[PDB]
DNA sequence: GCCAGTGCCAA
DNA sequence: CTTTGGCACTGGC
């Protein structure tokens, strides 16, 4: 239900996706990524229609976050038709996050 | 003899006015203080002591006051002052022969937290007075609401600086006394305080005098200079720019930035448990924040980081890098680092062929830039050194290492690139007498270097002559002995022969001989057993040295060629203490030996002369010639100066040099 | 700016 | 167990 974005599939996948998508920029090593992880799997399939969520690993693909000044992780990014229509950063509990989706979306 | 010492408003180099003086007269027994005025006076005073064939004790006066009185007596006063060589005595000299095992701050000029070992105090307090001074200074005009500039503390005379002088002097006399109570320098039955020179010089041990002149024409050699091609330096520089920017370029393409964690003050737990993860990155967990377009979430915990470029600079970066292709090391450090040195390098394998040759790029840049430092941006860097006069004026500490070996820097100039080693044609070059043109002609001078042969090892054949009747110093004769060793040794370049023999000799594994010869540890076994086996002599050499040093030490110290002490530092190490301070002991009264045989042919050391010592690199010296004729007698006098310094201590092993002329280093050496 | 850790430049 | 030295460059406090 999740999109594992690439460098390369970052521009198709979300900058032109026109519609609403939430990406997560994200390493293995940092505990709150892991804490986030298993909200983001849930909020998918329940905005499944209303949103697109996305994962983009920072180890594996380094081009893409500092083209957005990533300055800690998690980081959350809605983009909406190409733009950044708001940004939050942190582990967000499961309610929080519902919360900055609905007020957005 | 009186012990004198002076205050000025600089460094020797920009030194323009005398501000006082302090004479404390053994005699009278009395301290008599100088003043601005004064200063006609106080030369008066040091003259007079020289008419009564006495002497002067000054602390550092060989580099500082006595040059710094001539140049001040002609500016001032336009007086001619001109202190004779066997009239002065320094306490700098003195204690660097006396405790040659401890380390100084070269006067202030190095960070005495920095220095390993304990200092003697007298000497401690000298060369902190500038520094305390300074201080004082700083503090009063704080009290006094006015601001601190540079150094302005030297600017003009004061009276507190008038105590700081007679301090000087106090100091100075007793650090003296406590120098001439060492029975093993100065004979116990004679009052060197209460004799004049010709007796100072000819009753007290042969090291003595030979130090003090080394210094003398050491502090004359600092004064000349060594002329430097600055235009050349700053075009290599260019080049060498460019070439790393494109290596950046190249692996900075190849290697990916990436980020890591920075800033983390909290300490992450975990959720359910609770319990401290402090392997994991420090996290921070932002107080204020809510769903309200801030970026953070009162209580939603982060990771702070960074972006991090490819740093080929770093060893850390490039480790990282390299394992991440498959790379396995071999070796590590007493710390868990990999080893990341040029050996280790040349023999990592990695899959990606594009990854693989970037290891080239790396070694390729970490030369770039390791001539660029010394070249250009380090903070010793020659171009940042050149003087007015076009001249990098390199500082000499005489006999700053224990075998008495003397040490260089400020910038170091025995460390220049050889000029077989990438980009040594040009390093070496940019440092020639050609560089300088003559004060009345305007035409180049030319170069005149001159290097002791086989040095060292002619030392082990002379200590060896005991043991087999001098066959080694013979055979030593027979054609060159570092090119006879390559060929026996099966060695690409005589360099490598040299550095071979010298880690063979003085105790490498076999191993390390291996790695000097480029093999394995089973190679560097067959050439121990090989030169061993060929002169057995060198066992019987080391079991001596032993038997006689250690017991637990039976004694700590070997007595050198001139009688001095040489402190031993370890039993394994013993040999290369005996042999490369009997080497320096040889070549430092081979320097003083050749310049007063120039002398005595009515040759004038200096610009305004016939020669001028730009550099002494231990057992090589590179001369400044005013023309062709002069550069040859400056060759074939160094070369009998060897001979005679081999005579003059019934030395077992013919002493030789080759010379050599040229515009510059790169040909000269 | 100070300092430990590494590693290279010379003899 | 090469030895004697100077000095640069990264990275941690
Ligand atoms: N790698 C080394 N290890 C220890 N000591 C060395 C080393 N290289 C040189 N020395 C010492 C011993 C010889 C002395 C002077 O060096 P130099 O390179 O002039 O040797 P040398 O005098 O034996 O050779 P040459 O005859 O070529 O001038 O410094
Ligand atoms: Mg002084
Ligand atoms: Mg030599
Ligand atoms: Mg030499």
């Amino acid at each position: 239900k999740i999109i594992h974005l690439t460098d390369d599939s970052f521009d198709t996948d979300v900058l032109k996706a026109d519609g609403a998508i939430l990406v997560d920029f994200w390493a293995e090593w940092c505990g709150p990524c892991k804490m986030i992880a298993p909200i983001l799997d849930e909020i998918a399939d329940e905005y499944q229609g209303k949103l697109t969520v996305a994962k983009l690993n920072i180890d594996q693909n380094p081009g893409t976050a500092p083209k957005y000044g990533i300055r800690g992780i998690p980081t959350l990014l809605l983009f909406k038709n190409g733009e950044v229509a708001a940004t939050k950063v942190g582990a967000l509990s499961k309610g929080q996050l519902k919360e900055f989706l609905d007020a957005n979306l | 003899m009186i012990v004198s010492d002076i205050e000025a408003n600089a460094l020797l180099e920009s030194v323009t006015k005398f501000h006082c003086g302090v004479i404390y007269d053994y005699s009278t027994a009395e301290y008599v203080s100088y003043r601005p005025s004064d200063f006609g006076a106080y030369l008066d005073a040091l003259e007079a002591e020289v008419a009564r064939g006495g002497l002067i004790v000054f602390h550092n006066g060989h580099k500082y006051d006595v040059p710094a009185l001539t140049k001040l007596a002609k500016l001032q006063l336009n007086r001619e002052f001109h202190l004779p060589r066997e009239n002065c005595i320094d306490t700098l000299v003195l204690s660097r022969l006396i405790h040659s095992n401890l380390k100084d701050t070269d006067m202030g000029l190095l960070r005495s937290g920095k220095l390993p070992g304990a200092l003697e105090a007298w000497g401690y307090r000298l060369g902190e007075m500038k520094g305390e001074y300074k201080d004082d200074f700083k503090r009063m005009l704080e009290e006094q609401g006015e601001e601190y500039v540079d150094g302005m503390e030297w600017w003009n005379f004061n009276e507190e600086m008038m105590d700081y002088n007679v301090q000087d002097v106090v100091v100075t006399k007793a650090l003296l006394e406590k120098l001439l109570s060492d029975k093993h320098y100065f004979p116990p039955e004679i009052d060197f305080t209460d004799v004049g020179y010709t007796t100072f010089w000819s009753e007290s041990l042969e090291a003595v005098d030979i130090e003090h002149r080394a210094a003398w024409l050491l502090a004359k050699q600092e004064r000349n200079g060594f002329p430097f091609d600055t235009k050349a330096i700053e075009e290599l520089y260019v080049e060498l720019a460019a070439r790393r920017s494109e290596l950046l370029r190249k692996l900075t393409e190849t290697f990916g930035s990436w980020y890591q964690p920075k800033g983390g003050t909290e300490m992450f737990c975990h959720p359910r448990t609770g319990k401290p993860l402090p392997k994991y990155p420090r996290i921070k967990t932002p107080k204020v924040g809510g769903i309200d377009t801030r970026e953070y979430v009162a209580g939603a915990p982060y990771t702070p980081v960074e972006h991090v470029v490819f740093n080929p600079s770093s060893r850390d970066h490039i480790q990282k890098k390299l394992q991440e292709a498959g790379w396995v090391p071999t070796k590590y450090t007493d710390k868990g680092a990999p080893v990341v040195d040029d050996e280790v390098l040349e023999g990592v394998r990695v899959d990606d062929p594009e990854k693989q040759a970037a290891i080239d790029l790396i070694k390729e840049y970490l030369m770039i830039q390791k001539r660029i430092g010394q070249s250009a941006e380090g903070d010793k860097a020659w171009l940042r050194y050149v003087a007015e006069d076009g001249k990098i004026h390199g500082s000499v500490n005489p006999n700053g290492a224990v075998t008495g070996r003397a040490t260089h820097a400020f910038p170091n100039l025995a460390q220049i690139p050889g000029v077989r080693s990438p980009y040594g044609e040009q390093c070496r070059a940019a440092f020639g007498a050609e560089h300088h043109l003559d004060g009345i002609t305007g035409k180049p001078w030319v170069q005149a270097g001159i290097d002791a042969s086989g040095l060292e090892l002619r030392c082990l054949a002379h200590f060896m002559a005991r043991f087999d009747n001098g066959e080694y110093a013979h055979e030593i004769l027979n054609g060159d002995i570092h090119t006879k060793n390559q060929i026996a040794a099966e060695l690409p370049t005589r360099d490598n022969a040299k550095t071979f023999i010298y880690g063979f000799l003085y105790g490498a594994g076999d191993e390390k001989i291996g790695q000097i010869v480029g093999a394995g540890k089973e190679r560097g076994k067959e050439l121990k057993k090989k030169f061993l086996e060929n002169t057995p002599a060198i066992a019987a050499l080391r079991e001596s040295i032993q038997q006689t040093l250690v017991e637990k030490w039976k004694r700590r110290w070997i007595k050198g060629l001139d009688g001095r002490k040489v402190h031993v530092r370890s039993p394994h190490a013993a040999l290369n203490t005996l042999l490369q301070s009997a080497g320096a002991l040889i070549c430092k009264l081979w320097i003083i030996k050749t310049e007063e045989m120039l002398v005595e042919k009515g040759l004038k050391h200096g610009w305004d002369g016939d020669f001028a010592y730009m550099a002494w690199v231990h057992d090589e010296i590179q001369v400044g010639c005013r023309t062709e004729e002069i550069a040859q007698v400056v060759i074939e006098t160094a070369q009998e100066a060897m001979r005679w310094v081999g005579d003059h201590w019934n030395f077992r092993c013919l002493l030789d040099t080759e010379g050599k002329m040229g515009p510059n280093w790169a040909i000269c050496h």
